[PDB]
């Protein structure tokens, strides 16, 4: 992994050392050579895992997601350069620092072998984040948003860090592999229920539950472009990848303490859908139908079968995606229009054709449309679910319905209608934000046509 | 205190006369290479609180930061090894002093052992 | 142990109580201060004169030396309390608070 | 002449600038040393070379 | 205050703190701390003003009380054993009235209201000589005794003293008594894990006075007292608001920073005694003090307050004393996590 | 080594440095009056340093280059638009007021640290103690508001506390009618448009408060234009002003260290000058603030220290 995570802590003295009008350029090509490279990491294998050293590891859970990662990098360079303009050349190298500390922090959290290191990094993913979000945010309440975030991991987590050392003083090691072949049955004890517990509530509010998700609307919102990309499309993940790592160890306790969790996914997925139905705000519905994403992905852990897993890789890699496409479209409205208010500005279809047309694709993979790697993700959860009882077909298919009905919502009331008299300072589409457009959706159909590669280790 | 007062141990003596017998450190030691990075880090801080070019100025200063930093580390990570080493030596010895508290058993295999089922439905 | 050392405890745990609850006067509390080691000196030459531990005379002494110390600190924080104030008066030091 | 006022720091103070040079490399050169010593007298208790 | 004087008045204050580190006899360890308190008192006085003779009144009345009870337990040891050696204490009632004086030398709750009082009365450059090295004394006693330390009462104490710290610094808005109530919780966490491991008790305290001597010089260069205060620093010197925002960060305890190396330690070093109660509400009370921590780091690099217009004159100058190890300190205080099992060589 | 505690051990001392004609005179008189040239006068035939009265961009000729940096970098504030409409709405009266009294207390640390480090003394065309007269004279002509008068005292009072008052207060009297003759002789038409309400508040302020206040301390000296005129019996009645019931003599060593460590440390001098105090003339913006304070990074020697500036000349700083 070293071949990974030093080019990174070269992209760092790279950034500070290039002139004042390079650095952009200088940061992208890097962070887009350095995601070429990470394309390597896809070649798993069918036995068992990439064990590079003592340190660091990768399989086909990991692997996704590094790719993810450090493609994601780029795309925040070019939505950030878009609203820096004015800044200062240090605070413009401090922005892409923290962009690069929060990458490294990422892709040493997701090959890390350890749980206490794991622990270590993916809790030090919050320092990066919370600056970002209250110094670069514009409104008001980014201050609120970061104590709110900050607040609701860290309560999380801290249980996480007793619980892992009490396991390491229990068993002599947290590494996984150790942990994976000398696992042990949980005796159905309080002690045990507490343990499982501190373990999955701290996922559980990296996820987000439902219940314990009003974080999640309050920094996606108030974030800059950068950070509302990372949050969605690669923070709510560590909470998806620490259950799938950690349910290891929580067997059997895992059959009988999931029904309080399934029972919140399934009721708070069809809740923060209808809140989806009637929000005034356009980046408050793109974090409502984050929340939903999330909770299907929590059902899908929960019921802890081969088919959910897959369903449940497919779909954190498709949700990415699709979420940073859409918060990057309503950040090109909201630099036109300086408001985030979705009836504010109408006919964008006629005023911007291609911007229409991206809308309209990003909508399209947002709801389930076959044979997007969404739909298979979703699709293969509800299999599951289905195995689980025949009843979470209900609350699935109706969370399907409202899913479609407040995507469509979302594009007739921005992209259809009737144009706002009074807003005429609607420039033309620049290439800039085509290209990302771009770069966000192929990605994506080029995944529905190798599925393989998304599907996690139990394929 | 579960080292202090061991005896044969010297009051105020940073490295004993025992620590010898180890392999000292390679220079190249990534913990070393860290601790010329700290003082490389606090010499950039140093120029930038006295408002010098951070990168350019002071490079006799700056490298005797990297320079002081190395060397305590040097020392630093000769006397934490030590300490392991000593604690190793300790718990081995204790083992196989005391049989009766830490037996060996014997080994038994998958094939004998017995492990309930629980099935996930 | 002998009623004596009771009486000699019991005297300083009088005068430590002394010195807790003050009234207005800071004066009263370092008489209170004072005190507290006489008793310590009291009964530390007790338990030395019984014992016969011939070298451990000196000790009641070195106590009486830091005594003398604490009482000259007291007493010039109190004359500049006064000057300050007027009366060394407790309630006035209430410009700090918690 | 820029400055109205001559700056502190107008010109290198050269005896500090010889003293932290020779510092370092002392520091430098004893550190060596004592490696090469170090090595040399493990590889002689332990028996190796 | 004279310069040799008051040289020689922070040489005795040490003085009385290496008697009390080195003597193997409880009357050499009390007139260590009598020296000590002696010489301590004029240089909280040294800037003289009403709050600087109050706060050390108050500094000398609590001291004074607690080196007569510890004076009292010493001699009660004595009567009981003979022994004035400083080892295993051998009468219960003798160890609770010294764990009751040291607790009351160091501050911990609850015989803390001094702490925030006598900070908020002395200087900035009193308030780290104080915080610093008069908790080092104690502190070392309490290690040397540690195998008769009633752990209930200690870990009371340490429980207490955690929650007031968090309390007292989520109310306060004068960086001096935040800094107090911050010491407060951190000695807390120091005696918690006193009964366990004297080792991480020693690293906690390192990394504390590590913490504090960068804190307090910041706020030294930065001539700021108070919030209002610290607001204006940005359009002098935008990067000390930086340099303390981090180290802010590394004192509530964020991973990777080296606030978080003690926290650990002591979590990991408690469950091995099969204690989870305690390091789990220890832990999780922790976020007070790191709320408070980020209130200050908001009003003073994240966000950007009004200023003056005499700020343009003090642009045109320049800062002329030099803090001595301001950047070591501040480089130890935040980036020695990858350095953590050193703490064997500080076994 | 520059002066230090080291220095002091090592036994630099004031009073052994000084030579018994180490006095600080300051020139007082209402707006156009023969005070300049009565104290060049006075420092040219006793051998004192002149000051002349410290205005806006002083601070400006004191660092850097001598030469005056923009108005928008230093003082933001314009005697000649105070002049044109004194009862603004953007608070320029006391902007000026409070930038002047900053300016003439950074004025008095450098004449302080001139005298305690040479030995010889200044003649200040104007003081600290001298500077409220413009202040009462602005508040009683509604120029400036209650508020503004507040925090000039409360900054006043924590500043001005520190320092040594002058030894001897030359005062220049000269009538209003005379001093509008002057003015308009003058022909500067900002100052013309001074109103003789403003010109006798100030004379009031001069004769009721900072004379009688001025004679507790020490002698006063007071002068008509006549007397003014002639320098030579000014200067002679200065050498025979043997008497010093001032602070002056009360000065010793430590005292006097106490002072030079506080005066050669401008930053420090102008501490309690920037208090968060949010009155709406003198408080900027933080988007103003930020541009300003990016525009003077961006001024020619000043992006870092004065010895390491490579745009303005500065060599061999990879080992300074
Ligand atoms: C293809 C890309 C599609 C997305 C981007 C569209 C870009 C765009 O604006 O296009 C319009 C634009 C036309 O110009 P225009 O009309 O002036 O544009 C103005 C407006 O935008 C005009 O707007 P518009 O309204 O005319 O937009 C037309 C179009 C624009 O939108 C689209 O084209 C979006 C289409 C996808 C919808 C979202 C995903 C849905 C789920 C499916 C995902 C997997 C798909 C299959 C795998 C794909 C792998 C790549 O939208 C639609 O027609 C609506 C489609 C609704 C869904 C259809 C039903 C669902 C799919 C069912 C079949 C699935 C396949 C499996 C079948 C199984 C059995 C075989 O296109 C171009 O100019 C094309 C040139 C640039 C791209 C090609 C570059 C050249 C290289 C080609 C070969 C590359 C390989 C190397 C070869 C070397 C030799
Ligand atoms: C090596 C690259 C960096 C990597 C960093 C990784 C971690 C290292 C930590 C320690 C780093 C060393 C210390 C640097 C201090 C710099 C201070 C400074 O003045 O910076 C600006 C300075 C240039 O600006 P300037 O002319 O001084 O003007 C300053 C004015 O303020 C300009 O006026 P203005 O008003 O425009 O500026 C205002 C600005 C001025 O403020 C600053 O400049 C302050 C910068 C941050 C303070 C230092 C924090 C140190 C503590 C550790 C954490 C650091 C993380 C960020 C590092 C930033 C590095 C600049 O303040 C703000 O805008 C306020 C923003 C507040 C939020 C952000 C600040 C906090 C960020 C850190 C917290 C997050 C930590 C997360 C946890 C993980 C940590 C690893 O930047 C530099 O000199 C760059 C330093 C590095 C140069 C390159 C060195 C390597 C050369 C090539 C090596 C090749 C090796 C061999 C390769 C093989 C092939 C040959
Ligand atoms: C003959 C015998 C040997 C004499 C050796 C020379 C010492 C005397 C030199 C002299 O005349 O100094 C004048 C000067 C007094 O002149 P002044 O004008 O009245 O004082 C101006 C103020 O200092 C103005 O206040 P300031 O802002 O300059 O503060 C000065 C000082 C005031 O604060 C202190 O002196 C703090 C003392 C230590 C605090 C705790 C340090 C850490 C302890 C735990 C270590 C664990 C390992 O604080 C610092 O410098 C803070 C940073 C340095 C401490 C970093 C420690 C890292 C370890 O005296 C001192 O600075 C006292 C130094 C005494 C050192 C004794 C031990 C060696
Ligand atoms: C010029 C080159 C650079 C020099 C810079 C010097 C800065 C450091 C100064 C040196 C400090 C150590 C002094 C070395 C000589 C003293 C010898 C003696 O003190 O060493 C031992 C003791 O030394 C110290 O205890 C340990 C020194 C190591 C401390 C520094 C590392 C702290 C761990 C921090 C880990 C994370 C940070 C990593 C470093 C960046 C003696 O043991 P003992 O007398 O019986 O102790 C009795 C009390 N006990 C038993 C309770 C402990
Ligand atoms: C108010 C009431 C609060 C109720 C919620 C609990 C949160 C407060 C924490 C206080 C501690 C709670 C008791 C924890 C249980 C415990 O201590 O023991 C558990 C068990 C017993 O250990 P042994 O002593 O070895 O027993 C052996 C038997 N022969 O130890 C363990 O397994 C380690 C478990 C770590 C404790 C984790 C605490 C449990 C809290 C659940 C986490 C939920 C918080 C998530 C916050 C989400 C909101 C953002
Ligand atoms: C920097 C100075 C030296 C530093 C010493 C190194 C650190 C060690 C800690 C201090 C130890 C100091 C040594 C003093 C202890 C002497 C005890 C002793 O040995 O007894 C006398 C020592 O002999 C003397 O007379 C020494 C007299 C010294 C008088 C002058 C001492 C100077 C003190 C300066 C005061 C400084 C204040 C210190 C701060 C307070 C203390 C922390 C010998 O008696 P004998 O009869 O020969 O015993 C054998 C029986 N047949
Ligand atoms: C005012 C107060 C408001 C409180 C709001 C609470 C909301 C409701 C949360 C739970 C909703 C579903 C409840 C399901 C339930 O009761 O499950 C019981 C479950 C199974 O136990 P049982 O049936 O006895 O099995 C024995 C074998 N036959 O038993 C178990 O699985 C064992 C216990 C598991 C739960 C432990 C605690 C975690 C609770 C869920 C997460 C809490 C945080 C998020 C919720 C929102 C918070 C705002
Ligand atoms: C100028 C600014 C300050 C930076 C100064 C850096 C000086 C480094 C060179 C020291 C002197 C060289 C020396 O003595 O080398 C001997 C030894 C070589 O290692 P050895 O074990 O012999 O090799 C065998 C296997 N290769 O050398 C070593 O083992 C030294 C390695 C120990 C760690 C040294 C510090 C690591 C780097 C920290 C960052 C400093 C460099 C930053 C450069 C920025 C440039 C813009
Ligand atoms: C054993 C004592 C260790 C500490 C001594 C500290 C003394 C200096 C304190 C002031 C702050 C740091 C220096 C900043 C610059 C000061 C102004 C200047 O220009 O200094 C020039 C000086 C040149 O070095 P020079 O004095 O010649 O070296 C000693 C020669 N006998 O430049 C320098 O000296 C710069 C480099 C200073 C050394 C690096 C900083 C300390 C390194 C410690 C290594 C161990 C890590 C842990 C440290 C824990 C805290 C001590
Ligand atoms: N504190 C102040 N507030 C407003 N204006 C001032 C202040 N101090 C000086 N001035 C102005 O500065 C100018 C200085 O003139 P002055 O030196 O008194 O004339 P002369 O040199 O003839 O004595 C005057 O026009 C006066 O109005």
């Amino acid at each position: 992994m070293l071949k990974i995570i030093i080019p990174t802590t070269m992209l760092l003295p790279m950034t500070w050392m290039s002139k004042h009008n390079m650095i952009w350029i200088n940061a992208t090509v890097h962070s887009l050579l350095i995601s070429l490279i990470s394309l390597s990491l896809l070649n798993q294998l069918g036995e068992n895992s990439l064990n590079f050293s003592l340190t660091f590891f990768s399989d086909s859970l990991s692997a996704p997601l590094l790719v993810l990662t450090t493609w994601l990098l780029p795309l925040m360079l070019m939505a950030s350069q878009s609203h820096l303009s004015k800044e200062t050349t240090t605070r413009k190298k401090l922005y892409i620092t923290m962009l690069i500390l929060l990458q490294l922090f990422l892709i040493m959290t997701f090959t890390a072998t350890e749980l206490i290191l794991f622990y270590i990094l993916f809790e030090a993913t919050l320092v990066p984040t919370l600056i970002i979000i209250t110094r670069w945010g514009n409104q008001t309440e980014r201050l609120n948003a970061g104590l709110y975030f900050l607040f609701y991991t860290l309560a999380g987590s801290l249980p996480l860090l007793v619980a892992l050392v009490y396991i390491q003083n229990t068993t002599g090691s947290l590494n996984f592999l150790i942990i994976h072949y000398w696992s042990h049955p949980l005796s159905n004890s309080w002690s045990n229920i507490f343990m499982w517990l501190a373990c999955i509530m701290a996922f559980m509010v990296k996820m987000p539950l439902y219940g314990l998700h009003l974080w999640l609307p309050k920094a996606h919102v108030e974030a800059p472009i950068a950070g509302s990309m990372v949050l969605a499309a690669v923070l709510l993940k560590l909470g998806g990848y620490g259950m799938m790592r950690i349910t290891t160890i929580l067997n059997p306790l895992t059959n009988y303490m999931a029904y309080p969790f399934l029972m919140l996914s399934m009721w708070g997925m069809i809740m923060t859908s209808s809140i989806c139905l009637r929000q005034t705000d356009l980046k408050s519905l793109i974090a409502y139908s984050s929340v939903s994403h999330m909770a299907l992905v929590i059902v899908a852990i929960m019921i802890q079968t081969p088919w959910s897993f897959m369903g449940a890789t497919a779909l954190m890699i498709a949700h990415g995606l699709t979420s940073s496409m859409l918060f990057c479209l309503a950040n090109t409205n909201y630099e036109r229009v300086h408001s985030r208010t979705m009836i504010l500005a109408r006919g964008l279809q006629t005023l911007l054709p291609l911007m229409a047309t991206w809308w309209l694709v990003a909508s399209l993979t947002n709801l389930a449309l076959p044979p997007s790697i969404n739909l298979i993700g979703e699709l293969f959860i509800i299999t599951a679910s289905f195995s689980w009882s025949n009843i979470t077909i209900i609350l699935m298919g109706m969370n399907m319905m409202i899913t479609a009905l407040y995507s469509l919502y979302m594009l007739i009331t921005t992209q259809r209608g009737k144009y706002t008299h009074h807003i005429n300072n609607i420039k033309p589409s620049f290439t800039r934000e085509n290209a990302l457009m771009a770069l966000h959706i192929l990605p994506l159909l080029l995944l529905t046509l190798n599925p393989k590669m998304i599907l996690g280790p139990l394929y | 205190t579960m080292m202090s007062g061991r005896p044969g141990r010297v009051p105020l003596q940073f490295l004993p006369n025992e620590a010898r017998s180890l392999p000292p450190p390679k220079l190249t030691d990534p913990r070393l290479v860290y601790m010329g990075f700290l003082g490389y880090c606090s010499g950039l801080i140093d120029n930038a609180i006295r408002r010098r070019p951070v990168v350019s100025a002071g490079l006799h200063r700056q490298l005797l930061y990297v320079t002081s930093f190395v060397f305590f580390g040097y020392y630093l990570l000769k006397r934490q090894d030590y300490m392991y080493a000593l604690r190793d030596h300790d718990m081995f010895a204790y083992v196989k002093s005391h049989p009766e508290d830490f037996p060996e058993k014997d080994k038994k295999t998958y094939g004998e052992i017995l492990e309930e089922f629980h099935p996930v439905r | 142990m002998p009623l004596v050392y009771m009486n000699i405890i019991m005297a300083f745990a009088i005068a430590l109580a002394g010195l807790l609850m003050y009234r207005s006067h800071l004066m009263s509390s370092l008489l209170c201060l004072e005190g507290m080691m006489l008793s310590l000196f009291i009964m530390s030459t007790l338990i030395i004169l019984n014992t016969h531990f011939t070298l451990a005379n000196m000790m009641p002494i070195i106590l009486l030396v830091f005594a003398a110390c604490e009482a000259a600190l007291g007493l010039s924080l109190l004359v500049m309390v006064s000057n300050t104030y007027g009366t060394d008066y407790v309630q006035n030091l209430n410009l700090l608070q918690c | 002449k820029f400055y109205i006022r001559e700056p502190p720091h107008g010109s290198p103070d050269w005896l500090k600038v010889g003293l932290t040079l020779g510092t370092s490399v002392f520091l430098w050169i004893y550190l060596i040393k004592q490696h090469k010593e170090d090595v040399l007298e493990y590889k002689r208790r332990n028996g190796l070379e | 205050m004279n310069p040799i004087i008051y040289t020689t008045l922070i040489m005795t204050v040490m003085s009385g703190t290496m008697l009390v580190m080195i003597s193997s006899h409880w009357l050499l360890i009390w007139i260590g701390f009598e020296m000590n308190l002696l010489a301590m008192i004029p240089v909280l006085m040294k800037n003289f003003n009403p709050r600087a003779t109050e706060a050390a009144t108050k500094y000398f009345l609590t001291q004074a009380t607690a080196s007569m009870m510890l004076m009292m337990a010493i001699i009660i040891n004595l009567l009981y054993s003979g022994q004035w050696t400083i080892t295993k204490m051998f009468n219960p009632v003798a160890m609770t009235m010294m764990t009751m004086a040291l607790a009351m030398k160091l501050g911990l709750s609850p015989f803390h209201f001094w702490v925030p009082e006598v900070t908020q009365g002395i200087s900035l450059q009193a308030g780290l000589l104080l915080l610093t090295w008069q908790k080092l004394a104690p502190l070392s006693v309490l290690c040397q005794i540690s195998q008769s330390i009633n752990p209930n009462l200690m870990l009371t104490m340490a429980m207490l003293s955690i929650l007031i710290g968090g309390w007292g610094g989520l109310n306060q808005t004068q960086l001096r008594k935040i800094m107090a109530y911050s010491s407060i919780a951190h000695m807390g966490w120091m005696t918690a894990v006193l009964p366990y491991n004297t080792t991480m008790t020693i690293l906690n305290l390192l990394i504390y006075i590590t913490m504090t001597l960068a804190m307090f010089m910041l706020l030294i260069h930065s001539s700021a007292t108070t919030t209002l205060s610290l607001s204006h620093t940005w359009n002098k010197m935008p990067v000390i608001t930086s340099l303390m925002m981090v180290t802010l960060l590394s004192m509530g305890g964020l991973p990777p920073l080296s606030g978080f190396m003690p926290k650990w330690m002591i979590i990991q070093e408690m469950t091995k005694n099969e204690s989870i109660i305690m390091p789990t509400l220890m832990a999780m009370t922790a976020l007070l003090n790191l709320y408070f921590y980020m209130r200050l780091a908001y009003s003073s690099s994240l966000t950007m307050f009004p200023s003056t217009n005499n700020m343009k004159m003090k642009w045109q100058f320049e800062h002329t004393k030099q803090m001595k190890l301001l950047p070591t300190m501040i480089v130890l205080s935040t980036l020695v996590l990858p350095m953590t099992p050193a703490l064997s060589s500080l076994n | 080594l520059q002066y230090g505690p080291l220095a002091f051990v090592l036994g630099e001392r004031t009073t052994r440095k000084l030579t018994e004609t180490s006095k600080v005179i300051t020139v007082d008189g209402n707006i156009c009056s023969g005070k300049g040239r009565l104290a060049r006068e006075i420092a040219e035939k006793l051998g004192l340093r002149h000051f002349p009265e410290a205005g806006i961009h002083y601070a400006d000729s004191t660092t850097g280059d001598g030469k005056p940096l923009d108005v928008q970098l230093s003082g933001n504030c314009s005697l000649e638009k105070f002049y044109d409409d004194p009862k603004s709405n953007d608070g320029n009266s006391y902007r000026l007021q409070s930038w002047l009294y900053a300016s003439r207390l950074l004025q008095y640390a450098d004449a302080l640290e001139h005298l305690l480090s040479t030995g010889q003394g200044v003649v200040l065309e104007r003081s600290i103690y001298s500077d409220f007269v413009f202040l009462e004279a602005m508040y009683r002509q509604g120029f400036i508001r209650k508020q503004c008068v507040e925090h000039y005292n409360e900054v006043k009072k924590v500043t001005a506390c520190e320092y040594l008052p002058p030894h001897v207060v030359v005062y220049v009297d000269v009538p209003v009618p005379e001093i509008q003759s002057r003015i308009q002789k003058k022909g500067n038409p900002h100052e013309m448009k001074i109103t003789a309400a403003y010109l006798q508040d100030i004379e009031n302020a001069y004769k009721k408060t900072f004379l009688p206040e001025m004679s507790e301390k020490c002698e006063v000296l007071q002068y008509s234009a006549r007397e003014a005129e002639d320098a030579e019996k000014v200067v002679e009645d200065i050498e025979y002003l043997k008497c010093d019931k001032g602070p002056w003599p009360d000065q010793d060593d430590r005292t006097f260290h106490r002072l030079r460590m506080l005066v050669q440390n401008k930053l420090e001098v102008l501490n309690y000058t920037t208090i968060p105090v949010y009155l709406p003339e003198i408080t900027i913006g933080a988007h103003q603030s930020d541009r300003v304070f990016q525009k003077f990074t961006e001024l020619p020697g000043r992006k870092y220290s004065p010895g390491y500036n490579e745009d303005v000349g500065d060599k061999w700083i990879w080992l300074k």
